[PDB]
């Protein structure tokens, strides 16, 4: 088990630690978070009580590196930094540990939520979809913008994300426009699993990684990306019959996830009509199909 | 975006532009088996794509060959209208391209933007108005052609015949409208109304009556009351 520890709190906030939260009150005795499962990436993200807008935060792999994090009065925020020099933080962290001033990584030992969100994300990729190479960790944010939606201003806070484009040359071969552009297993398996992703792994993980930038910082890019990546795989009559029941258990626990209220913004009403009830899949997602009808029967 | 009443003398300016009309491609006859069922007879159908500047009109007719083996025949006939016109504009020499091509349904934008990749220049466009190029099919020597071919086949027509050497194009587009949305509303009388004159000719190379100025008049007269009228005997007005 790891551990986030914090210098102070200066600014009262709200901070999330994966699909968990609570609130900080100004300098109130806070000095972070431990026990946080080793074996999966993480996200911290903050909100502000003066400006619930920007909601940032930050992507780690406690196997990667110390990370602590300090607020920063000049430009504001609470910021990820790594300590390299390991004896410190274990003296740092052990003095705060024993004053009891961190709160506890919340784990339900039947919960598999988590690892459910995350199973296909990968510290590695999101480093690639985040581009900031000289820290371990990765910042984003609600206003950051997708590589895509920048072809539609500044490339170094992007999130450069895979482009899906179900009306581009990518997309469609020359004489099979018709074929192509109705049954999208070409794309899906040719040129993105076996030419791009290389795997289905790697495709589920951006797939993930998109949904849940989606949901803790409502990160409008990303539920597009993630809207896009569904859309391409229900729309694809061929698709191996492991990547379907994945997909199925992906959806499902994004779905229960989801908090109830943002629901009507994040979730496209035509994509997932299309996808539970028109697309080639239509049939292939029972568990997705049933909570969506039993949770949001209206979004249908 | 959208063509409508309000940026309709777009049509006639110097920008190169197609109608695309796909209501005639897949045409069929319905009809019983023997067994007391019902099946569809495809007969062969065309695709009206119309310069409205130049009135120049490029008729592909579409055999019903094209169907043999074919399922969803429906949605196959907006993909092949599309792969028609995205050749039709690869004929072309760059500068006799058009710049935007304007479909009379929606349903044809996607199929029309996908063939038209390679063609990011061109604007796809849809509109509001609810043009009456269906009665293509009722100009007696278009519906001919269209109904003699054997196979595939492109044949090029003028639908303003010589009009435009009197009157301008978007004098021209209006006359057309008219007599088509005549046609459509009223094809019999419609067409009584233009051949109502037994001294009057079409010529060889023309579609249309070889009428006077004056003539005009009074025919394009005649079909507003023609129009007006069908719209009480179908709304009892
Ligand atoms: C005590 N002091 C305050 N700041 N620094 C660095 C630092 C601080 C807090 C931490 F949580 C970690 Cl890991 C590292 C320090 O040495």
């Amino acid at each position: 088990m790891n551990t986030v520890p914090f210098t102070s709190a200066p600014i009262e906030v709200t901070i999330g630690i994966d699909q968990y939260s609570f609130n900080v009150k100004e300098n109130q005795p806070f000095h972070g978070i431990k026990d946080i499962p080793i074996g999966h990436v993480h996200v911290i993200h903050f909100q502000h009580a003066d400006n619930s807008s920007m909601r940032y935060g930050y992507w780690f792999d406690c196997r990667m590196g110390n990370f602590y994090i300090q607020y920063d009065p000049k430009d504001g925020l609470y910021k990820m930094m790594e300590e390299r020099d390991g004896a410190k933080f274990e003296n740092i962290v052990h003095n705060f540990k024993e004053r009891q001033m961190m709160v506890s990584y919340p784990k339900i030992d039947e919960d598999d939520t988590w690892y459910n969100l995350t199973e296909f994300v990968q510290m590695d990729k999101i480093r690639k979809i985040v581009r900031k190479d000289e820290n371990q960790f990765s910042y984003v944010d609600s206003s950051m913008t997708t590589v895509q939606e920048n072809e539609l201003s500044d490339p170094a806070h992007s999130l450069n994300y895979t482009v899906i484009n179900f009306k581009s040359r990518e997309a469609i071969r020359p004489g099979h426009e018709m074929e192509d552009f109705l049954d999208k297993s070409y794309y899906l398996n040719t040129v993105m699993l076996q030419g791009i992703f290389k795997n289905s792994s790697n495709y589920f993980g951006e797939l993930q990684f998109a949904f849940l930038n989606a949901m803790f910082f409502g990160n409008y890019g990303s539920s597009l990306q993630w809207h896009a990546m569904i859309e391409l795989i229900c729309s694809s009559a061929t698709v191996p019959k492991h990547m379907l029941d994945k997909l199925d258990e992906i959806l499902y626990y994004q779905i229960k996830t989801l908090p109830e209220q943002y629901s009507d913004i994040l979730l496209n009403e035509r994509v997932w009509n299309i996808c539970l009830y028109s697309s080639f899949q239509k049939n292939s997602l029972h568990n997705t199909e049933k909570i969506m009808e039993n949770k949001y029967p209206e979004l249908l | 975006g959208a063509m409508n009443s309000s940026n309709y003398a777009e049509l006639f300016n110097n920008d190169i532009k197609l109608f695309v009309d796909d209501t005639n491609v897949y045409r069929v006859t319905v009809h019983k088996t023997f067994e007391g069922n019902v099946a569809t007879k495809a007969i062969n159908g065309c695709i009206f794509t119309l310069n409205p500047k130049t009135g120049h009109l490029f008729l592909k007719i579409i055999h019903t060959s094209v169907w043999a083996g074919q399922k969803r025949l429906s949605q196959l006939a907006k993909w092949k209208t599309a792969e028609e016109v995205s050749a039709l504009v690869r004929s072309l020499p760059k500068e006799e391209q058009p710049k935007q091509i304007i479909v009379t349904r929606k349903a044809m934008l996607d199929p029309l933007e996908v063939h038209m990749l390679d063609f990011p220049n061109i604007a796809i466009r849809p509109t509001e108005l609810r043009l009456p190029f269906s009665a293509a099919m009722s100009i007696d020597k278009l519906s001919d052609v269209v109904m003699k071919a054997t196979e595939p086949q492109m044949v090029l027509f003028n639908i303003y015949d010589d009009w435009l050497d009197r009157i301008s194009s978007y004098t021209a587009f209006s006359r057309l409208t008219l007599l088509l949305r005549a046609l459509k509303t009223n094809e019999e009388s419609a067409k009584m109304i233009l051949l109502s004159d037994p001294t009057i000719t079409i010529k060889s190379y023309h579609l249309w009556p070889s009428f006077t100025d004056e003539q005009w008049i009074t025919i394009e007269s005649q079909m507003r009351d023609l129009i007006l009228t069908e719209y009480g005997r179908k709304y009892n007005v």
